[PDB]
RNA sequence: AGGACCGAACCGACUAAUGUCGAAAAAUUAGCGGAUGACUUGUGGCUGGGGGUGAAAGGCCAAUCAAACCGGGAGAUAGCU
RNA sequence: ACACAGGUGGUCAGGUAGAGAAUACCAAGGCGCUUGAGAGAACUCGGGUGAAGGAACUAGGCAAAAUGGUGCCGUAACUUC
RNA sequence: AAUUCCUUGUCGGGUAAGUUCCGACCUGCACGAAUGGCGUAAUGAUGGCCAGGCUGUCUCCACCCGAGACUCAGUGAAAU
RNA sequence: CGAUGUCGGCUCAUCACAUCCUGGGGCUGAAGUAGGUCCCAAGGGUAUGGCUGUUCGCCAUUUAAAGUGGUACGCGAGCUGGGUUUAGAACGUCGUGAGACAGUUCGGUCCCUAUCUGCCGUGGGCGCUGGAGAACUGAGGGGGGCUGCUCCUAGUACGAGAGGACCGGAGUGGACGCAUCACUGGUGUUCGGGUUGUCAUGCCAAUGGCACUGCCCGGUAGCUAAAUGCGGAAGAGAUAAGUGCUGAAAGCAUCUAAGCACGAAACUUGCCCCGAGAUGAGUUCUCCCUGACCCUUUAAGGGUCCUGAAGGAACGUUGAAGACGACGACGUUGAUAGGCCGGGUGUGUAAGCGCAGCGAUGCGUUGAGCUAACCGGUACUAAUGAACCGUGAGGCUUAACCU
């Protein structure tokens, strides 16, 4: 009955569920905007937001924990140097969810989950 | 809750001597025997400690005559008179439930003495 | 788990009553574009609540 | 928590060493025994010189459980290994003069005054 | 006598001086202002209508906003009703507080129970689960036989089956009171009351006096 | 040395569960048995309907067997529906 | 009968661990099984853990659990030795 | 007794309790000597029974991870 | 006989009264305790195991008791397939033989996605007549109803003694049911840690993937029981069997004929729950709307222009609410969800560097670091301004009232 439980199952096993966000967060960190399923977007906030707040204060310990997650060097390089110190003033809620029609193949709600930035 | 937390802290006893799980602890507990409020003792090894503020509890395992006794205690209770640590035991694991099956010299642990 | 007698147009008709589709007719008008978009969804041009967010 | 077919450790030196509860007394359609309830048991193994031998069917009363009795505040005095004190059929009065291991305060009901007054602890 | 509307706020425990612990439930009972006094001229029956809490003056509706203005009291959340015993009469504007429960000993806490969801017949009516082996195919937790045969030819009305378990409105009775705080607006009762943490609780003295 | 021992490939098919308008006109999954032998298998032959073959169950002989299949006697006959 | 969880003979057959062509993770190399998106009820299927008890279940310990390796010490009744 | 109807024969064992199991008594309804009799180490996916181990088989279930069930979108059966 | 699956077990029951227990009585070869039997009574209750395929039954131990029966000897589109009642096989037996034997023994695939009725839940439509938002009343319907023991009375009555009550009151248990996680706990594949093999991150180190969560040790929030509370009622009305009072018919007598009185867990209320679709559609309170036009088959009429209020819905954030609808919260005049901050809890002394040691490793920094769903806060992100549906004061007759 899942009273007060949290964490969408997303029709996948424990491994795949964890593994897809690791790959999905990488896409969000690298391109600053993606287009995914609406429920998948809402769950991505629970994973990215920590990884950004984790990247506030650059250190030796943090660059390993941000590597323990996301398992990549370009993500840790983009963070802590460009993305990380950029959110100095803002406290939480770095991302933004915006609904966009439906997927034209299975009728699934789409969403552009982007960061409050992109002023290049 | 501002209410629930308030109702707890007003009933919590102020002086509870802190102790990590694994210490040799002696506990004096008030015992009621018909018409006498005697103070019988109980000394043993802590194998678990539950921190829940007012609802906090701890367990003490004593290897009595013959077979062992596992007695838990309500921390903030009027039944628990005093709590005294004898041997500060050194273990690197939260709950010593691996000790329920150990006996003799196998059950003994290290003194902290840092 | 098999029918005894076949139902009719009366019976088959009643069952399809509640399965009729919905009509929204609540198309929003954009703040900047002034186009028709769904509630809370972005427009066909990426504009939303006035601000061009997709930059496309 | 002692239902039927439960093996126990004999607390008194009456002669038994391992007994089994055949039926929980004290009510109808009862689930399990407990604190200091009376149970009808059978002896699965006795010592060669005891007062009782294997095959007898007599009463007993539990003194130590692994389920543990609960104090009036939320304290449990769980033990290791279930125990019991043998008793005669018609007369409560136990058979073992010595009791090995502790008993609990809840057992005090005047008919077990003989038992608690033969306890090495508690 | 009358009852007062409250809200369940978790559960805690009290330690008596001798050390005996008692499970208590914190029930907040704030100012129970009385909106409508029911008269036997208009209704035929004798009762009062109270309210508690406080809503937002943009969420409250015009039909009900006028109802509070008819009384004069503040727009509290919800509206309930309590029966009178002819030996009492209340006034509109009177704020009935938790101090009325000072003399009482046993009350009947009433509240909407937790929603267990569409539960099975085992979890709902306490059925016994059938054998989970020895050849049993596709049937371990079903209801089993639900009738006789040709003679009755139907399922008797009232048969215990799978339905909406929970989220009903139950009444737990004879709960002994422990402490009545007027300052913090509290009410400590021994035992567990219905509902989840943060739901309503109509609290009235025991009918089984 | 072994119709020897434990155990994959391989061959077999004892239990259990799923399956039963199945993924499948006897399979899947988890465990089983034999596994240098009376073993197993590829390839090509040979035995044929009251006949063959059969470590023998009345089994098997192209999903059909206490007498296969196709065609012809034949529109058999049917005190029965 | 199908773009069918089935059947189809032989050959080559890397690395670490390992007795091993077992098994686990990888290479070379080839794939994600041709419906998807949510929700996270009963119930069913395949699994994981489990207080106290330990066959009381049942036609029956069927099923699950448990045992499991190498070296060493040690090993009864009976026996065709 | 894979044989015994009468029968759950009777006695002893095992269990607190044993229409099955083990050892006997023979009163063999209606065993019996190559349609073999009686033994028999070893072996058995064999038949019946007992005990230790071991456990959700059960007492009485509880929770959890997955695949369907349920909603939406496409395609789209059947027995009757 | 162009099919009605057969015994037993599991599950789930509902009903009868010819009552096993509890409740109320009469008689007794009823002193007491405890019984026998008859009558009234169907509210609730009404074993666990050994052997057996067994229903049955014998046995062991309990219990207040372990009722007899109907319901296709209830129940296979719910389960089991142990028995009977297929093909294999063998034993005794019968027959020359193929084979046969409610004689025996070993083995032997148990199909179905529910249209309809029924039933458990749960919505949509419309009606209730001006529309809407609420709060109820309550016809009627459902649930619940069991009981042991201990002690007081009193070791009095009774009785040679032994033994040993009635009525009434209190205490505390078992079974059952409802509710709830504060404690005891289980779970917790979203949290921390350890560790084998192995591959990758260039490598040391440190991390990550996979191996049933790899294997295990813990463990938050929920869920939940074995955990903790609570309950059955008292009383009242009307009675059953029974006991009566007065009292004729029938000078007496008689509970009955008039009349009056006590009398059971049964019946009706009392306790909770559903409930005005109770079309008999009820009641109360508040809120909103009082613009003009032509036609006319001048009808409770049609159509247009000007206005669309209360409110509902819809969309979104969603929820201790939930299959989907529905239900509750909130929508910036914001604390609804996420994030952030702090705290709590869990876990256990991170990493790095420094230090000792030949080295694994230990030591200090450090009970740090990391901490899911929880508590209290903070608008950083997302809940957009709006549009949509719903109208313009509410029929006829009569009565009584204000003019």
């Amino acid at each position: 009955m899942r009273h007060r439980k949290s964490g969408r199952q997303l029709n996948r096993n424990s491994s795949h569920r964890q593994a897809m966000f690791r790959n999905m967060a990488g896409s969000l960190v690298r391109h600053e905007i993606i287009k995914t399923t609406l429920p998948k977007a809402k769950e991505l906030r629970r994973v990215v937001e920590p990884l950004i707040t984790l990247a506030k204060t650059d250190s030796v310990a943090n660059r390993r924990l941000a590597f323990a997650r996301t398992r990549d060097n370009e993500i840790v390089a983009k963070l802590f140097n460009e993305l990380g110190p950029r959110f100095a003033s803002r406290a939480g809620g770095y991302t933004r969810i915006l609904k966009c029609g439906f997927r034209a193949g299975d009728n699934a709600p789409m969403a552009y989950i982007e960061l409050v930035d992109r002023s290049e | 809750s501002n209410i629930i937390k308030q109702l707890e802290q007003e009933q919590m006893k102020q002086d509870v001597p802190s102790f990590r799980p694994g210490d040799t602890v002696e506990v004096k507990v008030w015992v009621v025997e018909g018409s006498k409020k005697r103070l019988q003792a109980f000394e043993g090894v802590v194998i678990a400690i539950r921190n829940r503020g007012l609802h906090s509890a701890f367990t003490v395992r004593k290897i009595s005559n013959g077979e062992g006794v596992e007695r838990v205690f309500q921390t903030h209770s009027p039944v628990v008179d005093s709590i005294s640590v004898k041997r500060r035991g050194a273990v690197r694991k939260a709950k010593l439930y691996y000790l329920r099956e150990r006996t003799g010299k196998a059950a003994r642990i290290k003194e902290r003495l840092n | 788990a098999v029918q005894q007698n076949k139902p009719t147009r009366s019976k088959r008709g009643m069952r399809r009553s509640h399965d009729a589709l919905t009509a929204v007719t609540s198309l929003s008008v954009d703040k900047t574009s002034g186009e028709k978009h769904l509630r809370h969804h972005i427009t066909a041009d990426g504009y939303y609540r006035g601000r061009k967010v997709i930059a496309k | 928590m002692i239902q039927e077919q439960t093996m126990l450790n004999v607390a008194d030196n009456s002669g038994a060493r391992r007994v089994m509860c055949i039926k929980v007394l004290g009510g109808s359609h009862r689930r399990y025994a407990g604190v200091g309830d009376i149970i009808k048991i059978t002896i699965k193994e006795a010592i060669p010189r005891g007062k009782v031998k294997k095959g007898d069917v007599l009463k007993a009363v539990v003194v130590r459980t692994k389920k543990g009795v609960r104090r009036p505040d939320g304290s449990v005095i769980r033990f290791d290994g279930n125990a019991c004190v043998l008793l005669n059929n018609n007369s409560e009065q136990p058979i073992g003069t010595r009791i090995f291991g502790p008993v609990t305060r809840e057992l005090r009901s005047e008919k077990f005054m003989k038992i608690i007054s033969l306890a090495p602890e508690v | 006598m009358i009852g007062l509307v409250g809200k369940k706020v978790g559960m805690t425990r009290i330690f008596t001086e001798d050390g005996v612990s008692i499970p208590v439930t914190v029930i907040e009972v704030e100012a129970n202002r009385v909106t409508q006094v029911k008269d036997l001229a208009n209704d035929g029956y004798r009762a009062i209508q109270v309210t508690t809490g406080a809503k937002k003056a943009n969420r409250v509706t015009k039909p009900e906003a006028g109802h509070f203005a008819k009384a004069g009291v503040e727009a509290g959340r919800g509206l309930w009703e309590f029966r009178l015993a002819e030996g009492e009469e209340f006034t509109v504007g009177q704020s009935i507080s938790v101090e009325l429960f000072a003399d009482v000993k046993k009350v009947d806490v009433t509240g909407t129970s937790k929603g267990k969801g569409f539960a099975g017949t085992v979890k709902r009516w306490n059925f016994r689960t059938q054998d989970a082996t020895h050849g049993n195919s596709l049937s371990h937790r079903v209801p089993g036989s639900i009738g006789q045969n040709q003679t009755p030819g139907k399922v008797f009305k009232g048969k215990k089956m799978a339905g909406q378990m929970g989220n009903e409105r139950v009444t737990v009775q004879s709960l002994d009171v422990v402490r009545v705080d007027a300052e913090r607006n509290l009410l400590l009762v021994k035992g567990a009351v219905p509902g989840a943490t943060g739901s309503d609780l109509i609290v009235k003295p025991a009918v089984k006096a």
